[PDB]
RNA sequence: CCCGUCGCUCCUACCGAUUGAAUGAUCCGGUGAAAUGUUCGGAUCGCGCG
RNA sequence: UGAUUCAUGAUAACUCGACGGAUCGCACGGCCGCCGGCGACGCAUCAUUCAAAUUUCUGCCCUAUCAACUUUCGAUGGUAGGAUAGUGGCCUACCAUGGUGGUGACGGGUGACGGAGAAUUAGGGUUCGAUUCCGGAGAGGGAGCCUGAGAAACGGCUACCACAUCCAAGGAAGGCAGCAGGCGCGCAAAUUACCCAAUCCUGACACGGGGAGGUAGUGACAAUAAAUAACAAUACCGGCUGGUAAUUGGAAUGAGUACAAUCUAAAUCCCUUAACGAGGAUCCAUUGGAGGGCAAGUCUGGUGCCAGCAGCC
RNA sequence: UACCUGGUUGAUCCUGCCAGUAGUCAUAUGCUUGUCUCAAAGAUUAAGCCAUGCAUGUGUAAGUAUGAACAAAUUCAGACUGUGAAACUGCGAAUGGCUCAUUAAAUCAGUUAUAGUUUGUUUGAUGGUAUCUACUACUCGGAUAACCGUAGUAAUUCUAGAGCU
């Protein structure tokens, strides 16, 4: 290519959109934005596939462009907007708050919080450095920079935000004994406990997670969210709690409910 | 031989104004249910005022027949449907009238004018 | 790129390695006359999904016997053979998968239960019955004779509302016959 | 039963004067459009300058 | 940070710095003219996102009737520079003689774009991969370049080469390996149609545009389901039970046809369905075979090593 | 889903191939072809050559209206504040579609790195010294389009002067 590539083919698409196969040609291309075009959810799909408001994208667009729909607070516009982890979505004339989290199977889910719940979303922390002027700043993966952080703060914690004032009301630092969210590869969605940490020179580093049930996974520290201190999240998950059941028990329990 | 209209995917959209579900109808003794029809019987059910803020459309006819699914939608007034629905469904209701036009021909009317400059060009298109 | 190109199709019987057993050709027109069908095509598609049946459940048959996989797929494999009246509640093994014959299948055709229900003098009739719209499975109208009947679904059959056999509305024939009869 | 020369028809390749021919890619040397940079140049345009 | 005289701070100076808002829409208010809200567009820095460029290791078919190859004129490396967005013989000057190779270099062929994959399936394997997804390359062949964040762009420009349209002969204009369509080539492949209604992209933009894409036309590539008859009486036959009959009898139905509705962006098709639509049910099933492999005649007429058949015998 | 059959002999057992049998999301051709649902389709030879048409334009309350454009108002005053064509300005046209010619450690796949760079845009943060003795900041200056009117050429979104803003 000669330079940036304006459209996504269906194929293409990342798989927990969960699009169909003969839906049409193309899929929704995520914007620029706080997240990464893989691991986000355009509000079009939000709007249409999962909570089915517009029946298609002329609606999507329309009930977009009356300022109804709120991301973190502030309103967007952008059909193609990518909303990822943590973020909150709120419909004011639906009175419906949503905090986007990822089910036991890897799927974005939007689980519905309370309006006190919907006034404060998490954040992790990527690192922390001196601007100009020598002011220390952190950033978060979501984009977000804030100045003036606090010194005990650092990379991989996570940061209670406020949405309404924009300000750091709580961290949780990154160690043993806490309650992690599982954000990418086979394991995304799942909740657990951090056993121990691997750190290799040079290398990625490993991170042991221990599931309520007892069961136990691995995964790299990219990919592991801070949900809280000790084992009670600060945040509501969805249903499920982040338990990954496995086939056959699924299978049980879908035979009981049948009958 | 009476016909029934059962709706089964109920959704209040206070987004768009409107009411959006799927319709099912058991007309066991005719071929089939003229939209019309299916309008005033929407309109008698749920008590709408003005009649032509009610669209239905997408209807398929069951394979042994006698039955027949669609989907309707029911706008609180007819300014939110005529803001919010194509042309062509608010043609079909009779709300707008079909312009007549050929795409074909404003293309080479537009390509033709891209040669003429200032006011000509206005008829410049036409030649 | 046309999103028709995505859809994708596959073949459902295979043709005879040996075109010319004579006993494999006693044995299949036998079968042939006895249910009925049009040609051999129908009968090599049922032998078709017997052996994708069979080859199931010896692969499932290998694995060792608390295989997670093995549970699940033969739980399911059982579940579809139980569905479809294949395999009775005390078959409830995998290994009696492996002792299922191209005639199980057959007897659940709709032509064969339209014939044994009583519906039907002779298979044939049966069969014509079917492609005629004058039987419904439930409230569906059904002209497929292949169409697979599951237990469930045996106890629904009947003529259609809209037939002379089910309802009224005689059919043309005896519409003509009584106009002309009328003068 | 069988081998070969010789004699007839057809088919396929092989050698071959013609210092054979065509096309493509590299090698030696030469000419070399256009554009870009540089030197000079200064039609002309604005307030001795640009 | 695994690792940086890294982030960042301070000083001395430097640059003839495209920076540090002479912009626009809504409303209409508090003090004594001064203050004042919600937005739009725009400039600069960092981070982020959308990406590229270069890059590490391992991996590719046939060929030795290809055993040496590279190094004037960069080949391998060093030093100092230039150029670049940046590393680097990428280029220049000087210096050293290095670098690859039967563990196949170098050279040649490919009817060679690579991959995800396709066909066949005991296992191992064999063969294919132009083509809708990913990556690369090209726009008749080369080369050069402006604009721009991004192009060595070709539905951009400049030159040469090859083709080639118009001309009032002075000039002037070119690029279908885009959608259709035409010539040519061949064994070998469809309409010069409709539409932005769906999917999505794009612009100042809820609105415009989109031969992307969809709809419909041609379409026995390939795949799925599935009609061409069913039932009684009579007469024949074989053991109440079966088989046959252009004999009789009424029943059933879709191929077709067509109001209507439905479908559809608008149409069409499908599905549904008023009135019609079957007896030699002329609403008439074909393609290959009948010595063996291999299922099916030592039947009848013609020909007479002819004509012909015959994958093999 | 682990399979073979005919053919060398008077007969036999072999080697060994030829022939047969089955398959191809495999091309082509022949004959035949009633119904429903799917669906490939100028790749192979010529990345050979192309008549004609279409395939890229774009406007919000929010850059620039004095069309000699339309409409409603104003009896007296009014810079303009309704629609606005045209034109300037901005952005886009580097995406998409098409094809497989060149290319054999090259493209490419998996796996790495940028502490070796650029990145319109989106998202989150961040903008303190200009005149210093000229001395508008209650706001600087000169043009040009559309428009208008003198045209040239056989001719092209070929082209020269003139009057505005
Ligand atoms: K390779
Ligand atoms: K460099
Ligand atoms: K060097
Ligand atoms: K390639
Ligand atoms: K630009
Ligand atoms: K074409
Ligand atoms: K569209
Ligand atoms: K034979
Ligand atoms: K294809
Ligand atoms: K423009
Ligand atoms: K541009
Ligand atoms: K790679
Ligand atoms: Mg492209
Ligand atoms: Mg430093
Ligand atoms: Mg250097
Ligand atoms: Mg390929
Ligand atoms: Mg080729
Ligand atoms: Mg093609
Ligand atoms: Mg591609
Ligand atoms: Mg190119
Ligand atoms: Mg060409
Ligand atoms: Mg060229
Ligand atoms: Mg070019
Ligand atoms: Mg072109
Ligand atoms: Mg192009
Ligand atoms: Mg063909
Ligand atoms: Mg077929
Ligand atoms: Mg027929
Ligand atoms: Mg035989
Ligand atoms: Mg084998
Ligand atoms: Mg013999
Ligand atoms: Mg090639
Ligand atoms: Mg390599
Ligand atoms: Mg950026």
């Amino acid at each position: 290519a000669r330079g940036l590539k304006k459209h996504l083919k269906r194929l293409n698409a990342p798989k927990h959109w969960m699009l169909d196969k003969l839906g049409g040609a193309f899929a929704p291309k995520p914007s620029s934005g706080p997240h990464k075009s893989r691991e986000c959810l355009p509000l079009i799909i939000i709007l249409r596939n999962r909570l089915k408001y517009a029946l298609t994208y002329r609606e999507v667009i329309s009930i977009l462009m009356q300022r109804q729909v709120m991301v973190d607070s502030k309103v967007r516009t952008d059909k193609t907007y990518p909303a990822g982890f943590m973020d909150v979505v709120s419909i004011p004339k639906t009175n419906e708050n949503f905090r986007l989290l990822y089910d036991t199977k890897g799927r974005f889910r939007l689980h519905s919080v309370r309006d006190e719940e919907a006034k404060f979303k998490l954040c992790k922390v990527r690192s922390v450095q001196f601007g100009q002027k020598g002011i220390p700043y952190l950033n978060t993966y979501d984009g977000r920079t804030i100045r003036y952080p606090d010194p005990l703060i650092k990379a991989n914690d996570t940061i209670k935000l406020d949405l309404e004032s924009n300000k750091i009301v709580d961290f949780i630092k990154f160690d043993v004994g806490n309650v992690v969210m599982v954000t990418g590869g086979r394991n995304r969605g799942r909740v657990g406990v951090i056993k121990n940490r691997e750190k290799h020179k040079g290398s990625f580093e490993t991170v042991h997670i221990q599931d309520a049930l007892g069961h136990e996974f691995a995964t790299r520290l990219g990919n592991v969210f801070t949900l809280g201190k000790g084992t009670k999240p600060w945040v509501s998950l969805p249903k499920g709690k982040g338990i990954k059941l496995s086939i056959i028990e699924e299978a049980r329990k879908r035979l009981a409910a049948q009958s | 031989k009476a016909v029934t209209i059962r709706t089964r995917k109920f959704m209040t959209n206070r987004l768009l104004a409107r009411k959006q579900f799927i319709i099912d109808v058991l007309h066991p003794g005719r071929a089939n249910v003229s939209k019309a029809e299916l309008k005033e019987k929407l309109a008698r059910m749920y008590e709408v005022k003005d009649p032509n803020a009610i669209f239905v459309f997408k209807f398929r006819t069951h394979f042994g027949g006698g039955k027949s699914t669609g989907f309707g939608l029911i706008y609180d007034s007819v300014e939110n449907a005529k803001k919010y629905e194509p042309k062509y469904r608010l043609i079909r209701n009779g709300l707008d009238t079909k312009v007549e036009k050929s795409r074909k021909q404003m293309k080479e009317r537009k390509n033709r004018a891209k040669k003429v400059r200032g006011v000509k060009k206005t008829k410049a298109g036409d030649a | 790129v046309h999103v028709a190109f995505y859809r994708n199709y596959g073949k459902t019987f295979k043709k005879p390695r040996r075109p010319y057993e004579k006993e494999r050709l006693d044995a299949e027109l036998k079968l042939v006359g006895e249910y009925g069908l049009r040609c051999k095509r129908e009968l090599w598609r049922v032998q078709y999904a017997l052996s994708r049946i069979r080859n199931a459940a010896r692969m499932l048959l290998t694995l060792d016997e608390k295989d997670p996989r093995r549970i699940f797929e033969g739980e399911a494999l059982l579940r579809r053979m139980n569905r479809y009246g294949l395999l009775d509640e005390s078959q409830n093994k995998l290994d009696y998968v492996l002792s299922l014959t191209v005639e199980n299948f057959l007897e659940r055709r709709l032509q064969t239960l339209v014939f044994k229900t009583g519906m039907a003098k002779s298979i044939h009739h049966a069969r014509v019955l079917i492609r005629q719209r004058h039987i419904r499975v439930g409230r569906q109208v059904v002209n497929v004779p292949s169409f697979m009947v599951r237990l469930d679904s045996q106890k629904h059959i009947d003529f259609s509302l809209i037939s002379p056999f089910g309802g009224g509305r005689p059919g043309r024939v005896k519409r003509k016959n009584q106009k002309a009869a009328a003068k």
